[PDB]
Protein backbone atom coordinates (compact mmCIF):
# COMPACT_ATOMS: atom_id res chain seq x y z
CA UNK A 1 0.00 0.00 0.00
CA UNK A 2 2.77 2.47 1.56
CA UNK A 3 5.40 0.65 -0.36
CA UNK A 4 8.58 3.19 -2.12
CA UNK A 5 7.44 5.62 -0.06
CA UNK A 6 10.51 6.98 2.23
CA UNK A 7 9.88 8.36 5.58
CA UNK A 8 12.46 10.84 5.55
CA UNK A 9 11.90 12.01 1.87
CA UNK A 10 9.16 11.11 -0.13
CA UNK A 11 6.69 11.34 2.66
CA UNK A 12 7.85 14.48 3.93
CA UNK A 13 8.57 16.07 0.35
CA UNK A 14 12.30 15.76 0.92
CA UNK A 15 14.52 14.77 -2.14
CA UNK A 16 17.84 13.15 -1.38
CA UNK A 17 21.28 14.39 -3.11
CA UNK A 18 21.32 12.50 -6.19
CA UNK A 19 17.41 11.01 -7.09
CA UNK A 20 17.21 13.92 -9.83
CA UNK A 21 19.99 12.09 -12.07
CA UNK A 22 17.83 9.30 -12.14
CA UNK A 23 14.61 11.05 -13.39
CA UNK A 24 16.66 13.29 -15.68
CA UNK A 25 17.29 9.87 -17.48
CA UNK A 26 13.49 8.82 -17.95
CA UNK A 27 13.21 10.49 -21.37
CA UNK B 1 35.23 -9.57 12.97
CA UNK B 2 35.26 -5.93 12.19
CA UNK B 3 31.61 -6.41 13.38
CA UNK B 4 30.44 -5.39 16.71
CA UNK B 5 28.46 -8.08 18.34
CA UNK B 6 25.51 -8.67 18.55
CA UNK B 7 22.70 -8.88 21.43
CA UNK B 8 23.27 -12.38 22.23
CA UNK B 9 19.73 -12.50 22.20
CA UNK B 10 19.34 -13.15 18.59
CA UNK C 1 29.85 -0.78 -4.27
CA UNK C 2 33.04 0.76 -6.23
CA UNK C 3 33.16 4.72 -7.03
CA UNK C 4 30.15 5.04 -5.18
CA UNK C 5 29.35 7.53 -2.46
CA UNK C 6 27.86 7.21 1.58
CA UNK C 7 24.16 7.13 1.74
CA UNK C 8 22.41 9.88 3.39
CA UNK C 9 19.94 8.45 6.29
CA UNK C 10 17.21 6.33 5.58
CA UNK C 11 18.04 6.64 1.87
CA UNK C 12 17.23 3.25 1.50
CA UNK C 13 15.28 1.88 4.23
CA UNK C 14 14.51 -1.06 2.21
CA UNK C 15 18.27 -2.25 2.93
CA UNK C 16 19.19 -5.55 4.81
CA UNK C 17 22.04 -6.80 5.33
CA UNK C 18 21.94 -10.87 5.30
CA UNK C 19 24.40 -11.29 8.32
CA UNK C 20 26.20 -15.09 9.30
CA UNK C 21 25.74 -15.61 13.10
CA UNK C 22 29.29 -17.56 13.54
CA UNK C 23 31.72 -16.24 12.64
CA UNK C 24 29.51 -12.83 12.90
CA UNK C 25 30.08 -11.45 9.19
CA UNK C 26 28.11 -9.74 6.49
CA UNK C 27 27.18 -12.61 4.08
CA UNK C 28 25.03 -10.47 1.34
CA UNK C 29 22.96 -7.92 0.88
CA UNK C 30 18.48 -8.05 0.22
CA UNK C 31 15.73 -5.90 0.40
CA UNK C 32 12.40 -5.42 2.66
CA UNK C 33 9.55 -6.52 0.27
CA UNK C 34 6.53 -6.20 3.02
CA UNK C 35 6.82 -6.85 6.64
CA UNK C 36 7.71 -10.33 6.74
CA UNK C 37 9.44 -11.11 3.59
CA UNK C 38 12.87 -10.08 2.17
CA UNK C 39 14.08 -10.64 -0.90
CA UNK C 40 17.66 -11.63 -2.21
CA UNK C 41 19.62 -13.36 -5.09
CA UNK C 42 19.98 -17.45 -4.36
CA UNK C 43 23.53 -17.04 -5.21
CA UNK C 44 23.97 -15.58 -1.47
CA UNK C 45 22.24 -19.14 -0.01
CA UNK C 46 23.31 -21.63 -2.58
CA UNK C 47 26.15 -22.09 -4.53
CA UNK C 48 27.48 -25.97 -4.75
CA UNK C 49 30.97 -24.55 -6.37
CA UNK C 50 31.86 -22.47 -3.29
CA UNK C 51 30.55 -25.36 -1.26
CA UNK C 52 27.90 -22.70 -0.26
CA UNK C 53 24.68 -24.15 1.10
CA UNK C 54 23.11 -21.89 4.00
CA UNK C 55 19.90 -22.73 6.34
CA UNK C 56 17.25 -20.85 8.19
CA UNK C 57 18.92 -21.21 11.72
CA UNK C 58 23.12 -20.01 10.28
CA UNK C 59 21.62 -16.06 9.14
CA UNK C 60 20.23 -13.25 10.52
CA UNK C 61 18.62 -10.21 8.54
CA UNK C 62 19.43 -7.09 9.88
CA UNK C 63 17.06 -4.35 8.77
CA UNK C 64 17.35 -0.21 9.17
CA UNK C 65 20.99 -0.32 8.80
CA UNK C 66 23.46 2.11 8.24
CA UNK C 67 26.64 1.58 9.42
CA UNK C 68 28.50 -1.71 8.29
CA UNK C 69 30.02 -2.43 11.38
CA UNK C 70 28.17 -1.16 14.50
CA UNK C 71 25.29 -2.37 16.28
CA UNK C 72 22.66 0.41 15.72
CA UNK C 73 21.33 0.68 19.07
CA UNK C 74 17.61 1.39 18.84
CA UNK C 75 17.68 1.76 15.48
CA UNK C 76 18.35 -1.20 13.46
CA UNK C 77 16.20 -4.40 14.28
CA UNK C 78 17.40 -8.01 13.62
CA UNK C 79 15.51 -10.72 12.40
CA UNK C 80 15.50 -14.91 12.53
CA UNK C 81 14.18 -16.61 9.16
CA UNK C 82 11.29 -19.25 9.44
CA UNK C 83 12.08 -20.04 5.88
CA UNK C 84 14.04 -19.96 2.69
CA UNK C 85 12.45 -19.94 -0.61
CA UNK C 86 15.05 -20.54 -3.55
CA UNK C 87 13.86 -20.30 -7.54
CA UNK C 88 13.32 -24.39 -8.58
CA UNK C 89 15.10 -23.47 -11.74
CA UNK C 90 17.47 -20.91 -10.41
CA UNK C 91 20.89 -22.58 -12.89
CA UNK C 92 24.02 -22.17 -10.27
CA UNK C 93 25.59 -24.85 -12.76
CA UNK C 94 25.95 -22.34 -16.11
CA UNK C 95 25.22 -19.09 -15.69
CA UNK C 96 23.38 -17.57 -12.53
CA UNK C 97 19.94 -17.65 -14.27
CA UNK C 98 16.95 -16.64 -12.00
CA UNK C 99 18.97 -15.63 -9.38
CA UNK C 100 16.56 -15.39 -6.82
CA UNK C 101 15.34 -16.48 -3.45
CA UNK C 102 12.86 -15.55 -0.70
CA UNK C 103 13.29 -15.06 3.06
CA UNK C 104 10.24 -15.37 5.41
CA UNK C 105 10.56 -13.89 8.71
CA UNK C 106 9.71 -15.35 11.77
CA UNK C 107 7.75 -12.24 13.08
CA UNK C 108 6.55 -9.39 11.14
CA UNK C 109 9.30 -6.27 11.50
CA UNK C 110 8.09 -2.74 12.73
CA UNK C 111 8.29 -0.20 10.21
CA UNK C 112 10.07 3.16 11.35
CA UNK C 113 12.11 6.20 9.48
CA UNK C 114 15.20 3.66 8.78
CA UNK C 115 12.68 0.61 8.08
CA UNK C 116 10.05 0.61 5.17
CA UNK C 117 9.41 -2.09 2.35
CA UNK C 118 10.17 -0.87 -1.32
CA UNK C 119 7.48 -1.74 -4.32
CA UNK C 120 8.05 -4.61 -6.58
CA UNK C 121 7.07 -3.57 -10.57
CA UNK C 122 4.15 -4.22 -11.92
CA UNK C 123 4.41 -4.90 -15.91
CA UNK C 124 3.72 -1.50 -16.96
CA UNK C 125 5.82 -0.25 -14.26
CA UNK C 126 8.86 -2.63 -15.87
CA UNK C 127 7.91 -1.67 -19.43
CA UNK C 128 8.26 2.10 -18.60
CA UNK C 129 11.41 2.19 -17.03
CA UNK C 130 13.35 -1.14 -18.40
CA UNK C 131 15.11 1.06 -21.23
CA UNK C 132 18.80 1.47 -22.23
CA UNK C 133 20.13 4.68 -20.66
CA UNK C 134 17.37 4.88 -17.89
CA UNK C 135 18.87 5.32 -14.49
CA UNK C 136 18.58 3.07 -11.40
CA UNK C 137 20.49 3.00 -8.27
CA UNK C 138 22.60 0.10 -6.32
CA UNK C 139 23.27 -0.20 -2.48
CA UNK C 140 25.09 -1.88 -0.18
CA UNK C 141 27.84 -2.44 2.02
CA UNK C 142 30.53 -4.56 -0.54
CA UNK C 143 33.70 -3.72 -1.63
CA UNK C 144 34.84 -0.64 -2.36
CA UNK C 145 37.13 -1.77 -4.76
CA UNK C 146 38.21 -5.08 -7.10
CA UNK C 147 41.24 -5.94 -5.22
CA UNK C 148 38.72 -1.89 1.63
CA UNK C 149 35.62 -2.14 3.16
CA UNK C 150 33.18 0.73 3.85
CA UNK C 151 32.02 2.15 7.21
CA UNK C 152 29.25 2.97 5.94
CA UNK C 153 26.16 2.08 3.20
CA UNK C 154 27.45 3.06 -0.02
CA UNK C 155 25.15 3.89 -3.23
CA UNK C 156 25.56 4.52 -6.79
CA UNK C 157 23.20 5.16 -10.03
CA UNK C 158 23.74 3.30 -12.77
CA UNK C 159 22.66 3.42 -16.63
CA UNK C 160 20.63 0.31 -17.99
CA UNK C 161 22.76 -1.06 -20.96
CA UNK C 162 21.56 -2.32 -24.40
CA UNK C 163 20.97 -6.21 -24.62
CA UNK C 164 23.60 -6.48 -27.43
CA UNK C 165 26.13 -4.28 -25.34
CA UNK C 166 25.76 -6.52 -22.62
CA UNK C 167 26.10 -9.69 -24.15
CA UNK C 168 28.99 -8.36 -26.62
CA UNK C 169 30.81 -7.63 -22.87
CA UNK C 170 31.02 -11.32 -21.42
CA UNK C 171 31.41 -15.26 -22.92
CA UNK C 172 28.71 -16.16 -20.41
CA UNK C 173 25.33 -16.84 -21.80
CA UNK C 174 22.50 -13.80 -21.04
CA UNK C 175 19.42 -14.90 -20.53
CA UNK C 176 15.90 -12.46 -20.70
CA UNK C 177 15.75 -12.89 -16.58
CA UNK C 178 19.07 -10.52 -16.63
CA UNK C 179 20.00 -7.21 -17.17
CA UNK C 180 23.21 -4.93 -17.31
CA UNK C 181 23.34 -1.81 -15.99
CA UNK C 182 26.90 0.71 -15.54
CA UNK C 183 28.87 3.38 -17.86
CA UNK C 184 30.46 2.74 -21.47
CA UNK C 185 34.17 3.12 -21.46
CA UNK C 186 33.15 6.27 -23.61
CA UNK C 187 30.94 7.46 -21.14
CA UNK C 188 33.53 9.10 -18.38
CA UNK C 189 31.63 8.51 -15.43
CA UNK C 190 31.90 5.01 -13.77
CA UNK C 191 30.62 2.76 -10.63
CA UNK C 192 29.41 -0.62 -9.74
CA UNK C 193 28.46 -3.32 -8.09
CA UNK C 194 31.21 -5.59 -6.08
CA UNK C 195 31.89 -8.29 -3.80
CA UNK C 196 29.38 -8.59 -0.87
CA UNK C 197 26.88 -5.98 -2.38
CA UNK C 198 24.86 -8.95 -3.68
CA UNK C 199 21.22 -10.08 -3.29
CA UNK C 200 20.81 -6.09 -2.50
CA UNK C 201 18.53 -3.83 -4.96
CA UNK C 202 18.53 -2.46 -8.06
CA UNK C 203 15.83 0.40 -7.80
CA UNK C 204 13.98 3.60 -10.07
CA UNK C 205 12.11 5.72 -8.94
CA UNK C 206 8.78 6.05 -10.96
CA UNK C 207 7.93 9.01 -12.28
CA UNK C 208 4.34 8.68 -12.52
CA UNK C 209 3.52 8.19 -9.19
CA UNK C 210 6.97 9.40 -7.53
CA UNK C 211 7.67 5.31 -5.85
CA UNK C 212 10.40 3.52 -5.77
CA UNK C 213 10.81 -0.36 -7.40
CA UNK C 214 12.83 -2.98 -7.13
CA UNK C 215 13.82 -3.77 -10.76
CA UNK C 216 16.90 -6.07 -10.13
CA UNK C 217 19.04 -8.09 -7.53
CA UNK C 218 22.45 -7.40 -7.69
CA UNK C 219 23.61 -10.97 -9.27
CA UNK C 220 26.96 -11.21 -10.72
CA UNK C 221 29.48 -9.42 -12.37
CA UNK C 222 33.55 -10.16 -14.04
CA UNK C 223 35.61 -8.05 -11.37
CA UNK C 224 34.33 -4.86 -10.22
CA UNK C 225 33.99 -1.62 -11.96
CA UNK C 226 36.39 -2.96 -15.05
CA UNK C 227 36.39 -0.55 -18.34
CA UNK C 228 34.33 -2.97 -21.02
CA UNK C 229 31.95 -4.81 -18.56
CA UNK C 230 28.81 -4.44 -16.94
CA UNK C 231 27.20 -5.64 -13.67
CA UNK C 232 24.57 -8.06 -14.01
CA UNK C 233 21.11 -8.38 -12.26
CA UNK C 234 18.03 -10.34 -12.05
CA UNK C 235 15.33 -9.36 -13.58
CA UNK C 236 12.55 -8.81 -10.99
CA UNK C 237 9.47 -8.30 -13.13
CA UNK C 238 10.47 -11.36 -15.17
CA UNK C 239 10.06 -13.57 -11.77
CA UNK C 240 7.24 -12.46 -10.52
CA UNK C 241 5.15 -14.72 -11.34
CA UNK C 242 7.17 -17.31 -8.99
CA UNK C 243 7.41 -14.56 -5.75
CA UNK C 244 3.61 -14.14 -6.15
CA UNK C 245 3.03 -18.08 -5.85
CA UNK C 246 5.51 -18.25 -3.08
CA UNK C 247 3.66 -15.46 -0.90
CA UNK C 248 0.24 -16.27 -2.15
CA UNK C 249 0.86 -19.77 -0.74
CA UNK C 250 2.91 -19.48 2.21
C1 LIG D 1 29.96 -14.99 -13.18
C2 LIG D 1 31.20 -14.19 -12.71
C3 LIG D 1 31.48 -14.47 -11.20
C4 LIG D 1 30.26 -14.08 -10.39
O1 LIG D 1 29.93 -12.90 -10.50
N1 LIG D 1 29.61 -14.99 -9.62
C5 LIG D 1 30.17 -16.33 -9.37
C6 LIG D 1 28.92 -16.96 -8.71
C7 LIG D 1 28.45 -15.83 -7.76
C8 LIG D 1 28.58 -14.57 -8.67
C9 LIG D 1 29.18 -13.43 -7.87
O2 LIG D 1 30.37 -13.50 -7.55
N2 LIG D 1 28.38 -12.39 -7.56
C10 LIG D 1 29.04 -11.33 -6.76
C11 LIG D 1 29.19 -10.10 -7.67
C12 LIG D 1 30.38 -9.91 -8.39
C13 LIG D 1 30.51 -8.80 -9.21
C14 LIG D 1 29.46 -7.89 -9.32
C15 LIG D 1 29.65 -6.61 -10.29
N3 LIG D 1 30.85 -6.33 -10.69
N4 LIG D 1 28.60 -5.91 -10.62
C16 LIG D 1 28.28 -8.07 -8.62
C17 LIG D 1 28.15 -9.18 -7.79
NA1 LIG E 1 29.23 -12.49 -25.80
NA1 LIG F 1 32.49 -1.27 -16.37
Amino acid sequence: ADCGLRPLFEKKSLEDKTERELLESYI
Amino acid sequence: GDFEEIPEEY
Amino acid sequence: IVEGSDAEIGMSPWQVMLFRKSPQELLCGASLISDRWVLTAAHCLLYPPWDKNFTENDLLVRIGKHSRTRYERNIEKISMLEKIYIHPRYNWRENLDRDIALMKLKKPVAFSDYIHPVCLPDRETAASLLQAGYKGRVTGWGNLKETGQPSVLQVVNLPIVERPVCKDSTRIRITDNMFCAGYKPDEGKRGDACEGDSGGPFVMKSPFNNRWYQMGIVSWGEGCDRDGKYGFYTHVFRLKKWIQKVIDQF
